[PDB]
DNA sequence: TCACAGGATGTATATATCTGACACGTGCCTGGAGACTAGGGAGTAATCCCCTTGGCGGTTAAAACGCGGGGGACAGCGCGTACGTGCGTTTAAGCGGTGCTAGAGCTGTCTACGACCAATTGAGCGGATTTGCATAACAAAGTCTCCAGGA
DNA sequence: TCCTGGAGACTTTGTTATGCAAATCCGCTCAATTGGTCGTAGACAGCTCTAGCACCGCTTAAACGCACGTACGCGCTGTCCCCCGCGTTTTAACCGCCAAGGGGATTACTCCCTAGTCTCCAGGCACGTGTCAGATATATACATCCTGTGA
C-alpha cells in the first residue's frame, strides 16, 4: 500500500487554489441562494448572467480575505485549526 | 482657417484631452474647468496606465506568454507596494491571490 | 426557491479557506461560514436591488452590483463601471 | 444605434509603449477601463472639494495636482506630478 | 460686517419639543451641526449619483428617499421615509 | 399681495426649507433642484435630529442633569445599535467610552 | 501596614479612564510632537489652538480603540499581558 | 525640536490602554504604542498642511486637520464639519 | 477549607458659594418669498428584438458516505521572573499674566479668462474579415514523499 | 539516532493539431476644434485687527526611580478524540440544444415644471445684558475588599 500523510495534502491544495483564478463553489446552487435572499426583499425579481458573476466573485473575494485574518488569529493561538471563533474575532476586530 | 487639430498631440499624450475636459465639466464637480486642467489630469491617467501595463507585461513574460490577462494585472499590482495601496480595496474579476503560504505551517 | 444555503458545500468551502493559507479546518467551521456568507449577500443583494427599483426595473444588471459593492468600501472591477 | 466611449484604444497604445510585442485580453482591457474610471472620478471628487473649500468655482491644474498628491502614494505622487506639470507647461507654449 | 449660518436655532426647538426643561452646552450645540452638515452630505452626494447614473440632470423627492434608505438601517430609513413622504405630500398638496 | 412666510412652516418643519433647497442646489450635488426635494429632505434631518435629542436628554438624567452636554450624545449614539453604524466611526470630543470591561479580567 | 492586591487597583483606573472625558495625554508635549514631526515636511509652519486639540482627539481615540482591539487579541490568546503582537494582530487584520 | 515622542510618558500611554480595557501591559509595549501612534499622526498632519499650502497659507486651522481626519474614514465632530 | 470582622480605604451624597457660560433681548441687512416669464427635461405611448426563463437528454466529474489511525488540541503542573504596588524624590506642565506683530480677513479695481454660439469635419465607433495564440491531447523526464532496513 | 536509496506518485517539460478570440480593415456619423463675442471670477494692492508666539515667575500635580513580593507566562508532559486521507457509491452540475415572449432600449411629441428675473421685508445674525446650573471646596455617610483569627 501507499499513500500521503495528513498535512501534506492539505498544503498542496493551499499551493494550487492560490494559484488559479477560477470560482472555487458551484453555481447553479449559488444562483438559487441569490434569489432565495433577493425574494426577500422582491418578489418576481430577474437577474442577468454577468450580475450573479459579479456577486460571486465579490463573495468569494470576500470569504477569502476572511479566512486569511482567521487563519492568521488562529496562528496566534498557536494552532493550525481554524474556529468559529478565529472568524469571529477578526470580524469583529473589523467593525463588523 | 487653420486645420483642426487634437490637444492631446500638443501635449504629447495619447490619453484624450478634450474629452476629459467634457467629463469634468459635468460629473457635476464644479462650474467651471480650467484649460489646462484637462491636460495636466490626462497626464496623469496616462502615467499611472504605463505603470500597471509594464509590471503587467513583465508578469506576463514571466509566464511566458505575449498576451496580459487579469491576472498578470493581480500579480503586477501586488508586486509594487505602491500600487497595492492605491488598489487596496480592488477586486480584480479572475485576479487570483498571491501564492503566500506561512512558514509554522511547513513540514519539518 | 428554498435551503440554498446548504448549496454550499463543504468541499467548496474548504477550496475558498484554503486561498486563505488555511490548511486544517475544524467541523463547526462550515455552519459559520455560511452565517457570514449569508450576510454579505444580504447586504448587497439589497442595495442592488434598491437601485434596480430606482430606476424602475426588474431585471438586476451588473452594474446594479457593482454600485452596490462599491459603496461598501469593495470596488470592483471587470464587469463595467 | 448608440454609440459608447471607453478607453481601450489608449491603453492598447500605451501597452506598446512598455512592451511593444506584447497584446492585451479583452477581459484584462476591461479591467483597465474600470481601472481609469475609479482613479478619474477620485481626482475630480476632491479636486471639486478643494474648490468648494476654497471658495473657487473653476477647476485650475493645481486642484487636481493637489488632489493628486492627497490620492496617491507619494513615489506615484511625485511622477505623477512631473508629468502633469509638463503637459500643462507645454500645452500652454504650444 | 461678515456673517454666517448654523442650525443652532433649529436644533434647539427640536429639544425643546422632546424635553422642554432642558438646554444644550455649546459644545453640544456644535456637535449637533456637524452632525447635520454629515447627514446631509452623504444624501445629497447619494441623491447625486443616483440622477447621474440614471442620466438625469434633476433631483427629486425620490433620489433623496432612495439616498435615505441607502444611508440609513432600515429603522431609522423607514420612519424618516414617512416623514419625508408627509412633507411633501402636504406641500404639494398645500 | 399674498404675505410672505417661510416654507418650513408649511411643510410642518422646524428645520429652514429655503436653505436647504439652496444647499442642494450649490456644492454642485446637482444640475437641478426640484420643487418637493428640499421639503423630503428638511424633514429627514430633523426626524434624526431629534431622536439624538430625546435619547440625549434621557442620558443627561440619568447624571441628574437639565443640560445636554457632548457626554450624554455619545451615550444616546452608542446605546442605540441604528446612531451607532450611521455615526459609527464618529469621533466625538469629549465623548469617552463606554464602560465594557471584558468578564475575564474580573477578578475571583 | 496596608495594601491593595495586583490588579484590582488597575480595574478601578479602567473605570475611571472609560468613565471620564479628559485628555490623557499632556498637551505641551503632544503640541510639541506634533511640530516636531511637522517640521520634517515644511519650516516656519504655525498652528491655531484648536488644531493642536483636534488632533490630539483624534490620536487618543485612535489608540485607545487600538488597544481595545489589542486587548481582546490578548484574551484570545489567554492572557491579560499585552504584548506587542496583539498590536500588530490587530492592525494587520484591518489591513493596516 | 527632538524627542518629543518620548513626552508620551508611560502613564500617557498606561490610561489610554486603560480606557481600551487593558488591564495590563508588557515592557515592550510603550516602543511599539509610540511607533503606531506617530505613524497616525504623521499622516494626518502631511494631509493637513497639504491642505494649508493649497490655500496658500501658514497657520493650519481646526478644519484642515477635520479634513484631514476625515478622508480616512475619521469623521470628527464638535471641531467644526 | 470557609465564613465573618473590622480596618482602612475609596466613592457617593448633601451643603453652601459664586461665577461665567448660557438664555434671552435689541437692532439691522441680506436672502428668502411673491408674482412673473420662457424653454428644454422628463413623462408618456408605441415599437422593435435581445436576452432570460424554462425544459430535455446524456455524460461525467464532484459531492456523500464510511473506515482507520495518527497529530494536534486540550488540561494540568512547576519554575522563575517581569510586572504591579507604594514610598520618597525630582521635574516640568499648568496657570495667569505681559507685550509684539505676522498673517488672516475684508475691501475695492481691473483684467484676462472660460462659457457660449455657429460652422466644419476627422477621430472614434460598430461591424466584417483574418490568422495566430492559447487550448487540449499525449508521452517523457524530473522533483519530491515516505518507508525499511543498515552504518 | 539518522541516513540512505529505492519505490512510488505527482508535477513539469516538451511535442502536436485545432478553434475561436483578438487584431486589423472599412465606412459612417457627430463630438472635437476654429474662431469669434460676452460678462465676471480671480489676481492684486492695500489696510485693519485678531490670534499666535515668546517670555516671565510660582504652585504643585505628575512623572521618575527603587524595592519587595507575587500572580502570571511559559515550557513540558500525557491522554484522547477529531480531522485527515483513501476507496466505493450516488448525486446533481455541465454542456449543447431549442422555443417563447417579457422587458430593456429606442424614437417621437407634449407640456409643465423649474431656472432666471425684479421687487420687497422679516428671519436670522452679531452683539449686549441678565441670571442660575453647574463647578468648588468641604464635610459626611456608605460600600467593598484584604488579611486575620477562629470554625
Amino acid at each position: 500500500p501507499h499513500r500521503y500523510r495528513p498535512g501534506t495534502v492539505a498544503l498542496r491544495e493551499i499551493r494550487r487554489y492560490q494559484k488559479s483564478t477560477e470560482l472555487l463553489i458551484r453555481k447553479l446552487p449559488f444562483q438559487r441562494l441569490v434569489r432565495e435572499i433577493a425574494q426577500d426583499f422582491k418578489t418576481d425579481l430577474r437577474f442577468q448572467s454577468s450580475a450573479v458573476m459579479a456577486l460571486q466573485e465579490a463573495c468569494e473575494a470576500y470569504l477569502v480575505g476572511l479566512f486569511e485574518d482567521t487563519n492568521l488569529c488562529a496562528i496566534h493561538a498557536k494552532r493550525v485549526t481554524i474556529m468559529p471563533k478565529d472568524i469571529q474575532l477578526a470580524r469583529r476586530i473589523r467593525g463588523e | 482657417r487653420a486645420k483642426a487639430k487634437t490637444r492631446s498631440s500638443r501635449a504629447g499624450l495619447q490619453f484624450p484631452v478634450g474629452r476629459v475636459h467634457r467629463l469634468l465639466r459635468k460629473g457635476n464637480y464644479s462650474e467651471r474647468v480650467g484649460a489646462g486642467a484637462p491636460v495636466y489630469l490626462a497626464a496623469v491617467l496616462e502615467y499611472l496606465t504605463a505603470e500597471i501595463l509594464e509590471l503587467a507585461g513583465n508578469a506576463a513574460r514571466d509566464n511566458k506568454k505575449t498576451r496580459i490577462i487579469p491576472r498578470h494585472l493581480q500579480l503586477a499590482i501586488r508586486n509594487d507596494e505602491e500600487l497595492n495601496k492605491l488598489l487596496g480595496r480592488v477586486t480584480i474579476a479572475q485576479g487570483g491571490v498571491l501564492p503566500n503560504i506561512q512558514a509554522v505551517l511547513l513540514p519539518k | 426557491l428554498r435551503d440554498n444555503i446548504q448549496g454550499i458545500t463543504k468541499p467548496a468551502i474548504r477550496r475558498l479557506a484554503r486561498r486563505g493559507g488555511v490548511k486544517r479546518i475544524s467541523g463547526l467551521i462550515y455552519e459559520e461560514t455560511r452565517g457570514v456568507l449569508k450576510v454579505f449577500l444580504e447586504n448587497v443583494i439589497r442595495d442592488a436591488v434598491t437601485y434596480t427599483e430606482h430606476a424602475k426595473r426588474k431585471t438586476v444588471t451588473a452594474m446594479d452590483v457593482v454600485y452596490a459593492l462599491k459603496r461598501q468600501g469593495r470596488t470592483l472591477y471587470g464587469f463595467g463601471g | 444605434r448608440s454609440r459608447k466611449e471607453s478607453y481601450s484604444i489608449y491603453v492598447y497604445k500605451v501597452l506598446k509603449q512598455v512592451h511593444p510585442d506584447t497584446g492585451i485580453s479583452s477581459k484584462a482591457m476591461g479591467i483597465m477601463n474600470s481601472f481609469v474610471n475609479d482613479i478619474f472620478e477620485r481626482i475630480a471628487g476632491e479636486a471639486s472639494r478643494l474648490a468648494h473649500y476654497n471658495k473657487r468655482s473653476t477647476i485650475t491644474s493645481r486642484e487636481i495636482q493637489t488632489a493628486v498628491r492627497l490620492l496617491l502614494p507619494g513615489e506615484l505622487a511625485k511622477h505623477a506630478v512631473s508629468e502633469g506639470t509638463k503637459a500643462v507647461t507645454k500645452y500652454t507654449s504650444a
